[PDB]
Parts: C-alpha cells; structure tokens; sequence
RNA sequence: AAUGUUAACUCAGAACUGAAACGGACAAGGGGA
RNA sequence: UUUGCCUCAGGGUGCUGUAAACAUGAAAGUAAACUUUACGAUCUGUUGAGGCUUAUCCCUAGUGGUAAAGUGU
C-alpha cells in the first residue's frame, strides 16, 4: 500500500483517522489531524517548533 | 387545546422502565429459528469488550461514486477466550411455554465454573459439583434418549475463562447456547462428540453472515430529564430552575402519565444491536492474520501501549460489522442474526485492504514499536 | 515493631478533593494508612511530619513520602508515624 | 486557663498577646508563673522570645530602580496616572520660575547686566 | 445528473454571513434558508453544499442587493468528512451565486471551488476555476 | 571663558530577543445614526 | 481475600515539552585597568532530555503487607 506525507509533518499518512485543510490562494496542505495543523494554521516556524524533524534539519543534528 | 407547534416525543417508549439491568451479563431472548431443510451446526458465542475499529475497504455496489475509489469503513474485531461446555440442557413445549427436562453435565467441571455459584468462595468448603459428577453413564444413556423423545430445543451449558483475561474477576460467566438445524433423528449423534471441549470458533464463524451482539449499557446513575431523554432547556430566566419538564401533563387526567420523562437513572440498560455483518475468519497465534497481501508487514491482532483500562489481549481475532455497547471489561454476548438476507450487501464478498496497529489509547504517534526504535536509531 | 519499606503516594489520596483540603485529607489518609498497616486504632503524627505536609502549601502537599514504621509496645499498643528523606525515589523498591 | 497570665504578660514586654512564647516542653510552667516576675526572670534566661518579624527584604525595587535608569521599562506602558499626575506642571512652572529668578537676582549682583537688559529678558 | 451525494458534517447555520469568492459583484451572503431542510421544531436550517443556499447580498453591487438568490456554499472553517480517510476544511466562508437551475452566475471564483456540485450541475465544471 | 562636591523622571532612536506576544494579576467607557 | 488483592518500586505508554549544570563560549551591547578584567531575555554540545504519569492507564510468582473473626441459618 502506498502512503504520502505531510505537508508540516513527514509521517506516513493512515486513512481513516485523517482530515485537509485549503487556504485562500488554492494550493493543497495536508497533515494528519488538527493538532498537526494548529499551528500550520496558527502561523508558526518548522525552524522553531523542536519537536519535529525540520528543527534538526534547521539544527544540523541529524 | 392542541399544541401550536407539533414535535415527536423525546426519547423511544420501547426501552420502559429506564431502570438497573438485574443483571450484568447480556442475556438472549430470543435464538435464531431452525428450519427441516437446514443441517444441524451451532447457534452463538461470547466473549469480552474486544474492540470497534475501521478496515479500509473498497466498494463494488454498481452505481456509487465511490465504487472501484478506496473507501475507510467501520467494524468490529471480537474476542474469544475459549468457552468451555459443561453442560447439556432440554427444553420441550408446553401450552405454558417452553420447559426444562433435564440437564445433563460434563464429568468434569472446571473450577472458575465452580466459583460461580459461591458468594464467598474463599471461605467456602468448594464442595459444589463434588458428587454429581461421579454419577454412573447408564443414567446418562437413560434420560439422552428422552432428551430427543421429547425436548425440541437444545441448548448448551458453556461457560467462560476469566484466567485467560485481565479481568480481576475469577468466577466464569454462565450461559446457555442454542443448537440449530433440521430433523431431530440427525441430532443424536451430532450432539455427541464436542460435550467436553473448549470452543473454536471457526466451526460455524464464516465470512458473508450477519450476527448481533448483546450487552449492558455504561451507567451514569440518576440523571435529570436533559441528559435521560434530551429535552428542551427552560430559558434563563426560570425561576427554580431550568434543567427540567415544564408541563407534566395536562389537569385532566387527574394523574401524571407514564410517558412523561422524568429524572431517574440513565444508562445500565439492557441493549441488543442488530444487523452487524460477519466478513473475516481469523485466529490468535497466528501471524499473517489482519493485514493483507497489498501490505505484507509485520503485525496481527496484537494492541500496542497495552489497552486504557483493559489490559493486553492474548485471545482470538475475526471481523465482523459495527460498533459495541457497554464499558470496558464488560461482558459481551454475541449471537447470530434471527435470519439472514440475500440482498446487494448480504450476497457482497468482502476484503480489507489495511488494519492499524497504533496506540488506541490516546493520540500517540507509532504503530509498531520495531518502526518506533528504528526510526530513532541511537537514542539516550 | 517491624522493619519494612514503602512510600505514601500522597498524589493519589488528595487527587480527588479541593483545594481547600488537600493537606487535611493527606494527615487523615496518612492516620488511616498508618493504622490500617499496624493493626492499631492509636496512631499519633509527629508535629514534624505536620509540619512537612503543610509546608509546601494548603493547595499542594508533597507527593510522596517514605514509610519503615515502627510500633510502640506501650489499647495496648500504638504506633507513631515517620519518615525516610531521599534526593531521589527511582529505585527504592520495597523489602524488609 | 492561662489567660490571666498571657493579658499580664502582654502588659511587661509592651508587645501583644500574640507575641508570647514558650517552649516546646515546660508548657505548665507560665501557669506555674502566677507572677510577671517569674517570665521576666525566664525572659532574662531565655525561653521568651516575641517571635521576629518575618524576613522582609527590599532589593527587588531596589535593583529595579536602577533597572529603569537604565532604560528597559522606559517605553510608554509602565504609567498609570496622566502625565500631570506623575509630576505636577504646575510644580515644574513654580520650579523653573525660582530657577530663573535667582538668576536673574545673581547676574543683577554681578552686575553682568543692566536693568534695560534685565526686564527684556 | 446522478443524485449519489454524500454526507458532509453541518455548519452555518440560517443567519451567518459569508463570503462571495466570485466576480458576479456581490461580496458577501447573508444565509437565510438552505434548500432540502425539513422539519425540526427549533432547529435551525444550517447549510450543506450540495444542495443550494437562499442568501440575501448585503455588500455588493446594488443590482445583486436586495433580492434573495441562490448560492453554493464552497468553502467551510468546519471540517467535513470524506471516505478518502481525511475530512475537507478551510479558513474562509464563502459561496457563489447560482440561479436555481444551478449553474454559476459569475464566471470565475477566487479561491478554491466544491467539485462535488460542478457535476451535479454540469456547467460548474465548465466555468470551475480553481478546484483543490 | 574654563575646570571640581552633590539631589529628577520625562523623552528619543539602533539592537537583539521571547512560543508574532504582553495597562500580563488587580483595577478599569461599548460605540454610532 | 495467598498462581489473588493492596502498597511501593522497576519498566511501558503518554503529558506538556529540551528539563538542573558546565562555560578564557557566543551572548545585542553595557564599564575598568595597563592586551586582559565586572552583566547580558537565549542558544549552543550531553538536550528529541527532566517533573508528572491511576487516584477509574498497562505489565511484573519483584518485593512489604494481606489483619481480630463477630452475626444468622
């Protein structure tokens, strides 16, 4: 079976569990839940929230 | 005079008295019918609070916008502990309905069965079942061959296996399990041979059939009539309160009719749900069970961070449509559906494509704890 | 008299109650442990042990709190309530 | 029982009735004293002690003080009352009105400048 | 020109004012009953996307106000179920101005469009914009 | 036209920063036709 | 009500989230001596790590305890 990713997060995507958000400008985001949209939506940084794997790419500690 | 504005009436009259079940287990009143044509097998189950989860599937009813598209669905993967048979009961009809002959019991009983019949089994002397058993097999042979002269329902004395479980309880669950088929001459001998043994479901458990499970509600003791029967709130500005029944009834008659909700218990009821589809044959040791050939990895039945408030279920799996009533750690009785149907979904073949394997509990983020190390590779 | 260890999970006994009596709960959860434990209706807290559960504040009494009790010869008998301090609980299972 | 002696008590060392003190033991021993000489000879031993007043410290404000010279807090949402309120305008007028006129008396000392030269400024 | 439509989770409710995301010259609708709605006592008619919205426009061309049309309501801040395992949601309200028949009365829409309903009405999928 | 002792709280712009958020509690007009 | 249970602890799963320390480290720029020396919202490397986690979460023949047996028939 095939999987995609997330547009904040990298992990698999389940159907089933799931939901999509749209902004005004048309383009597809996609995420897992509305914690993993909250602040996506919230206007937050990837290069500050530390608890996903865009910190240790912005971190160099991989 | 008449209402100016008409509404159906706040909750179902079918389901009076809004009282405690008596009881904790779900108790059967009605088995599916037996037919002359049909051949002689087996009538229902039980088991425990299993689990009410998705499979992804696929439609194929001609006409649907989802059709050959994916589709995620809803159902039940259930539980057996193995029931135990100790016991043979007969049942024959009389005007005033249908009548004990006899029961008939193994000639050797299992001691959470025993426990069953004791209030305080610690302090007991465990002397029940201790010289009934011991009876000799010409009685047996004497009253079996009145048992087909005369019964016309068999039903089967099994019982359960809480050791097997986390439950803290360690007296079995008793209940009695119809047998169905046709002609009472083919009865004798196939009533014969599984009086002893533990259950295997897979005798009769087949995919593409329907089956109905039976249950007690959660309780939430007394409740006011805005959570018991969902009625309107009185505005704001009601003097003694707005969390009730503004007109009880009207002055004539002279009396308070049964049909107007009031506060009292909720919840704790005795429930039935109907029309569940069995679709999958499954096992519990077994390793390529729940997932499919499209996904070939590695995981089965197997929960994962242990189950809130349940435990971890070492058991048997299958698969079987809907959603199940009751708390966690309740008993739930699992019958046949009364009679089956041979419409579009009742004739449809079925198959799932996925089965998750995540932590229920909660809004975790792995599946399989192996993926959970690897992932993560050299940590603290 | 008798040489044991185990600790009071204070967190779970005044879990339920308001803010108000958080440490009151916690003294008469820890008489009624400390009775039911050995055997006796005399249990009598040490104004130390008071002291240390009120300390941190009406609205929070400590979490924890270790227990190796020892009963008191002179009904008959009574038991008075103590403690072992430790920088850190992880590890201290329970033994004689 | 001992409240004869806690009110006489707190008429010999000037204090209140809550700031008489004991020990731990001996509790009897201040209904043994039927008189205030016998806590005055024990306040001279040392077993009454009015308690201290708690710690109290005042460094907070007062590193804070020379934290708003320095001028972190010095934007424009520190003040409660309007800007006369703070400082009175009118006190700043009276201020600089003094200010001026003693000048203007010490250059009129000096003689630095003349009357015509003095009124037209 | 089939009728299998799907369900889809409710939200605005009669009384709600959106917006337009359409060149027709309104720029908002205020929602005052949804089609297909039945019978229920104090329920209040909210709004579901294949099936059309009566809407007054409030702010727009005065040609558009002060008259009750028709819309198709896109774009939701409530999220709406799907068998593709996710839901469907945005940041903005907002519908397009129909006439009953059901096809568009503008000719293009802003943001994101509903292609569940440009083939219930077959011209929206001709004059569909933008669909996500 | 100059250089020494000693007592304000008003302004200002550059930074960076901190969970793009702040009279942080308390106290404290809803406006318009 | 002694292959049980309570308790504690170990582990698990989580919850917020990186928890204390180190700094001739940076640390906006700040002040004191003849290049060095008195602060500084934080990060940086251990730190995708501490505190809490059943009281109605899960596992553990881990261990401390599991007590007097009164009433009716």
């Amino acid at each position: 079976v095939k999987t995609e990713a997330c547009s904040f997060s990298e992990y698999r995507i389940y159907p089933g569990r799931g939901q999509k958000y749209i902004a005004r400008d048309g383009k597809v985001y996609f995420y897992l839940s509305s914690k993993f949209a909250s602040l996506a939506l919230q206007k937050k940084k990837a290069a500050k929230l530390r608890w996903t794997q865009t910190w240790r790419r912005n971190n160099k500690k991989t | 005079s008449h209402r100016k504005f008409e509404r159906p009436r706040h909750g179902s009259l079918g389901f009076l008295p809004r009282k405690r079940c008596k009881r904790l287990r779900g108790k059967i009143r009605s088995f599916p019918k037996d037919d002359k044509e049909k051949p002689p097998h087996f009538t229902a189950f039980m088991g425990y609070k299993a689990g009410m989860t998705h499979i992804v599937r696929e439609v194929d009813k001609p006409g649907s916008k989802l059709h050959k598209k994916e589709i995620v669905e809803a159902c039940t993967i259930i539980e057996c502990a193995p029931m135990v048979v100790v016991g043979i009961v007969g049942y024959r009809e009389t005007p005033k309905g249908l009548r004990i002959l006899s029961t008939v019991w193994a000639n050797h009983v299992s001691d959470e069965f025993r426990r069953r019949y004791y209030k305080n089994w610690y302090k007991s002397e465990k002397k029940a079942f201790t010289k009934s058993l011991n009876v000799p097999e010409a009685t047996k042979n004497c009253l079996l061959k009145r048992i087909e002269k005369y019964c016309t329902v068999l039903r089967a004395i099994c019982h359960t296996q809480p050791s097997k479980t986390p439950l803290r309880m360690k007296k079995a669950h008793i209940m009695e399990v119809q047998i169905n088929g046709g002609s009472m001459k083919e009865k004798l001998e196939f009533v014969k041979e599984m009086l002893e043994k533990n259950l295997p479901v897979s005798t009769v458990f087949n995919p593409n059939e329907m089956i109905d499970v039976i249950s007690v509600t959660k309780g939430h003791g007394t409740k006011g009539v805005v959570s018991r029967y969902g009625v309107k709130r009185l505005p704001r500005k009601t003097h003694r309160g707005l969390r009730k029944v503004a007109c009880i009834g009207a002055w004539h008659p002279a009396r308070v009719q049964f049909q107007i909700p009031r506060h009292g218990q909720k919840g704790y009821f005795h429930r039935t749900e109907r029309n569940k589809k069995i679709y999958r044959i499954g096992l519990k040791t077994d390793k390529n069970s729940a997932s499919t050939d499209a996904d070939i990895t590695e995981k089965k039945i197997t929960p994962m961070g242990g189950f809130p408030h349940y435990g971890v279920v070492n058991e048997d799996f299958l698969l079987l449509k809907g959603c199940v009533a009751g708390t966690k750690k309740r008993p739930i009785t699992l019958r046949k559906n009364i009679v089956p149907q041979v419409s579009r979904d009742a004739l449809a073949q079925v198959s799932l494509k996925f089965i998750d394997t995540s932590s229920k509990i909660g809004h975790g983020r792995f599946q399989t704890s192996e993926e959970k190390v690897k992932y993560y590779g050299p940590l603290k | 008299p008798v040489t044991k260890f185990i600790t009071i999970n204070l967190s779970k006994l005044t879990h339920k109650v308001c803010y108000k009596r958080k440490a009151p709960r916690a003294i008469k959860e820890i008489r009624s442990i400390a009775g039911k434990l050995m055997h006796t209706k005399d249990v009598r807290l040490d104004v130390k042990l008071n002291k240390f559960i009120w300390s941190k504040g009406v609205r929070n009494p400590p979490k924890r709190v270790r227990v190796k009790l020892e009963r008191k010869r002179n009904e008959k008998m009574y038991t008075i309530v103590e403690h072992v301090m430790v920088d850190s609980y992880k590890g201290l299972v329970n033994e004689c | 029982s001992l409240t004869l002696q806690k009110r006489l008590a707190a008429s010999v060392l000037k204090c209140g009735k809550n700031k008489i003190w004991m020990d731990p033991n001996e509790i009897s021993e201040i209904s043994l004293a039927n008189s205030r000489f016998s806590i005055r000879k024990l306040y001279k031993e040392g077993l009454i002690l009015k308690k201290p007043q708690k710690v109290h410290s005042r460094a907070r404000v007062r590193l804070y003080k020379l934290a708003k010279r320095k001028g972190r807090h010095m934007g424009i949402g520190k003040r409660k009352g309007t800007k006369n309120a703070r400082t009175n305008q009118k006190t700043l007028w009276i201020k600089r009105q003094r200010v001026l006129r003693r000048l203007l008396k010490r250059l009129r000392d000096s003689k630095k400048v003349d009357r015509h030269l003095y009124h037209s400024f | 020109t089939l009728k299998n439509k799907m369900r889809i989770t409710l939200s605005l409710p009669v009384g709600a004012l959106i917006n337009c995301c359409d060149n027709s010259g309104g720029k908002n609708l205020y929602i005052i009953a949804v089609q297909g709605f039945g019978s229920c006592l104090n329920r209040l008619p909210a709004a579901s996307l294949g099936d059309m919205v009566l809407a007054t426009v409030k702010k727009g061309k005065p040609d558009l106000r002060k008259k009750v049309l028709n819309a198709i309501i896109c774009r939701q801040s409530k999220a709406w179920r799907r068998h593709e395992g996710y839901y469907i949601y945005f940041e903005d309200n907002a519908g397009v101005i129909v006439n009953p028949k059901g096809e568009m009365k503008g000719s293009a829409i802003t943001g994101p469009v509903a292609r569940e309903c440009a083939e219930l009405w077959p011209k929206l999928s001709s004059a569909a914009s933008a669909i996500v």
